[PDB]
RNA sequence: UCUGUUUACCAGGUCAGGUCCGGAAGGAAGCAGCCAAGGCAGA
RNA sequence: CCCGGCGAGGGGAGUGAAAAAGAACCUGAAACCGUGUACGUACAAGCAGUGGGAGCACGCUGGCGUGUGACUGCGUACC
RNA sequence: CGAAGGUGUGCUGUGAGGCAUGCUGGAGGUAUCAGAAGUGCGAAUGCUGACAUAAGUAACGAUAAAGCGGGUGAAAAGCCCGCUCGCCGGAAGACCAAGGGUUCCUGUCCAACGUUAAUCGGGGCAGGGUGAGUCGACCCCUAAGGCGAGGCCGAAAGGCG
């Protein structure tokens, strides 16, 4: 299936292309509901990103479900970090992890177009 | 390519505005 | 078994709607302590 | 020194959760997890999560060994219960409890 | 016919943050004013990566009663009190101790 | 049939003497995974009595 | 005592990546991988 | 920040005079239901108390308070 | 420099009571002498609310029936997929009117709802879905019957036509 040896090499392959600005401008569907300047610094957080998992020993990076509060303690003290980035970038790994399984178990062209963009009213962002 | 694409795109982008 | 309440509209509004109140003395006096109590709904249209 | 973790509001009766929740009263938390573990009960799934819990509350927060710890405090309340109805033949209608529970549990080394 | 202004020079009456002197940022119909450098809260924020906010105990400012701030007159090097009056035919306000115009 | 008077909190507590579980008391340390589990149970791992009796 | 393999952080060494100090020279704590090493085995 | 199911629920940190003010939110009574501690109870018959009364526990400074109440006299709720 | 209330304890009166103080509580109370009462609760098969009891008992709604492998997942007797097995078959299938009103389909979620568990649902939240010259209504026409210009009838409203 897909584990962070799957996103280290999606990393290390994603921080060599990747930039902000040929990114947000791919997209005028999310650019127009999401504000146009809320991309990122790619090279900052791809740099943290392959940081971070590189501190991991490969059972922990094959399975990502056995990191727990001593491990993150360690992860964060290896790569000379934070708890709170090690956390936020197990959660986003847990939904690019999400959105992997949904691209296979649906099709392509069904995981693509049930995607939806949100407004809790239908006002502009409230 | 296409999971190429379908891939980098949802990747980048999903990862901004959540 | 066979309960009371058998639904059909055309009764219904025939028979209690608004326009068979409108008919008679009675019915506008219904009409008139209805709205006095400040009613949701006077009849049943709809 | 203490450390406390509690469950509120657990779809249990108090009294269900109370014959499970003794057998551990007392015990070195190694050898609860495993009475628990073995355990059939619902019950016995919702006291062992809370316990455990308690564990890494006296683990992290407090610096405390896990191996040294007993279980000093353990005990259920009644919480909030919930009515509903249950309609019965001859049309009488018969109001039911869904209760809860307050699972309390206490750890300290000493 | 509202006292207090916005831009005035204030000093606080009353609370924690009396003796403060301070510049009115905004008014709210409440009677309630937000003043600058004055009655500072630590809030925390929930990281919106919509807004591109971090989150963290950020320091803001709070809403203060209009009753507990006093224009502040440099003046006299104190406190005062408004009262308006009518020169050329425009309303003006003026302070109580000195009787000169704002 | 029922109740004429209310039962009170002595009775309604000795009725349920005998309501109490008993603990498990053993718990067989397997000689090859080391893992507890009951007598005569396969383990979490499906070891049992030395063995890996099932893959699973 | 050779070889087969196991053991996240909290025994050791190398310590990539990344991170701290410095304008720069360079140091530094150290996560992973490897080797000791400790589990378990072929002899 | 930590357990948990990317929960519910919690424990830390922080805000605040106060979080036994946490949105199931002021005060938080009684019934009711528990956990701990003291004494009592498995040869014993009844409106369960009252008169007496050992022993034990705890407070005091060899005496007094408090809790308990083995045993015995009398004793068939209120309206 | 801690009111009302709440809750212990101590003292005091012949009683209904009073006084003092520990804790809680966090802003109101009130002497004295008068005045006026929605002025005192255990009962009323009293009223509303709360919580006991029987009891962790009776029951889980047709005796058509399940079993196994695999999937997902925190967890699978119930979900999904596969192989069997069993039931209906003038219905327990298919298509409408009546009535309902979004239950339809897709994602998503598991607190409450489902007489259990739930990853499932007619449950929650979000999105999507209903295409007519010839189908039906609307319309053309009358039945029973209703309403009824004038009109007759009637204290009044109204009744008949
Ligand atoms: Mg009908
Ligand atoms: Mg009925
Ligand atoms: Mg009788
Ligand atoms: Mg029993
Ligand atoms: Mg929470
Ligand atoms: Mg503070
Ligand atoms: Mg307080
Ligand atoms: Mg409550
Ligand atoms: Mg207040
Ligand atoms: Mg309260
Ligand atoms: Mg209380
Ligand atoms: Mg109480
Ligand atoms: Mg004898
Ligand atoms: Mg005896
Ligand atoms: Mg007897
Ligand atoms: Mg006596
Ligand atoms: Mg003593
Ligand atoms: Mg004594
Ligand atoms: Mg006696
Ligand atoms: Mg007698
Ligand atoms: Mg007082
Ligand atoms: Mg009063
Ligand atoms: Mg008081
Ligand atoms: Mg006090
Ligand atoms: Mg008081
Ligand atoms: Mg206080
Ligand atoms: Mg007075
Ligand atoms: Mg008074
Ligand atoms: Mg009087
Ligand atoms: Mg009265
Ligand atoms: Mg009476
Ligand atoms: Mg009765
Ligand atoms: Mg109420
Ligand atoms: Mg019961
Ligand atoms: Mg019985
Ligand atoms: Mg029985
Ligand atoms: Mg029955
Ligand atoms: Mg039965
Ligand atoms: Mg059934
Ligand atoms: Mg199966
Ligand atoms: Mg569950
Ligand atoms: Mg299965
Ligand atoms: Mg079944
Ligand atoms: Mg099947
Ligand atoms: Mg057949
Ligand atoms: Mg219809
Ligand atoms: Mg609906
Ligand atoms: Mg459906
Ligand atoms: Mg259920
Ligand atoms: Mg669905
Ligand atoms: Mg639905
Ligand atoms: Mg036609
Ligand atoms: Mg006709
Ligand atoms: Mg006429
Ligand atoms: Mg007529």
């Amino acid at each position: 299936g897909f584990d962070l040896n799957d996103f280290l090499e999606q990393l290390r392959q994603m921080k060599n292309m990747g930039g902000x600005x040929x990114x947000x401008x791919x997209x005028x569907x999310x650019x127009x509901x999401x504000x146009x300047x809320x991309x990122x610094x790619d090279d900052k957080v791809l740099v943290r990103m392959e940081a971070i998992i590189n501190s991991m020993t490969m059972k922990e990076r094959a399975k990502p479900e056995i990191i727990k509060g001593s491990r993150k303690r360690r992860i964060a003290a290896g790569c000379g970090m934070q708890v709170q980035d090690v956390n936020r970038l197990l959660k986003q790994f847990d939904d690019m992890q999400r959105m992997m399984k949904k691209m296979k178990k649906g099709g392509x062209x069904x995981x693509x177009x049930x995607x939806x963009x949100x407004x809790x009213x239908x006002x502009x962002x409230x | 390519m296409k999971q190429s694409t379908l891939a980098l795109l949802l990747l980048l982008l999903l990862l901004t505005p959540v | 078994m066979k309960r009371t309440f058998q639904p059909s509209v055309l009764k219904r509004n025939r028979s209690h709607g608004f326009r068979a109140r409108m008919a008679t003395k009675n019915g506008r006096q219904v009409l008139a302590r209805r709205r006095a109590k400040g009613r949701a709904r006077l009849t049943v249209s709809k | 020194m203490e450390t406390i973790a509690k469950h509120r509001h657990a779809r249990s009766s108090a009294q269900k959760v109370r014959l499970v929740a003794d057998l551990i009263r007392g015990k070195k938390v190694s050898q609860a997890l495993d009475i628990l573990t073995y355990t059939n009960k619902k019950a016995a799934v919702l006291v062992k999560k809370v316990l455990e819990s308690a564990i890494a509350n006296a683990e992290h927060n407090d610096g405390a060994d896990i191996d040294d710890l007993k279980v000093t405090k353990i005990f259920v309340d009644e919480g909030p219960s919930m009515k509903r109805i249950m309609p019965r033949a001859k049309g009488r209608a018969d109001r039911i409890l869904k209760r809860t529970s307050h699972i309390t549990v206490v750890v300290s080394d000493r | 016919a509202a006292k207090i202004r916005r831009d005035d020079e204030v000093i606080v009456l009353t609370g924690k943050d009396k003796g403060k002197r301070g510049k009115v940022k905004n008014v709210l119909s409440s009677g309630k004013v937000i003043v600058e450098g004055i009655n500072l809260v630590k809030k925390h924020q929930k990281p919106v990566p919509a807004l591109n906010q971090p989150g963290g105990i950020v320091e803001k400012e709070a809403a203060i009663q209009v009753s507990n701030v006093a224009i502040f007159n440099a003046a006299t090097g104190k406190a005062d009190r408004v009262g308006f009056r009518f020169e050329d035919g425009k309303k003006v306000r003026f302070f109580k101790s000195n009787s000169e115009t704002i | 049939a029922v109740q004429q008077n209310k039962p009170t909190r002595s009775k309604r507590g000795m009725r349920r003497s005998h309501d109490a579980l008993t603990a498990v008391t053993s718990l067989s340390v397997d000689k090859t995974s080391g893992e507890k589990h009951l007598r005569h149970h396969i383990t979490a791992d499906g070891y049992y009595r030395g063995r890996k009796v099932i893959a699973k």
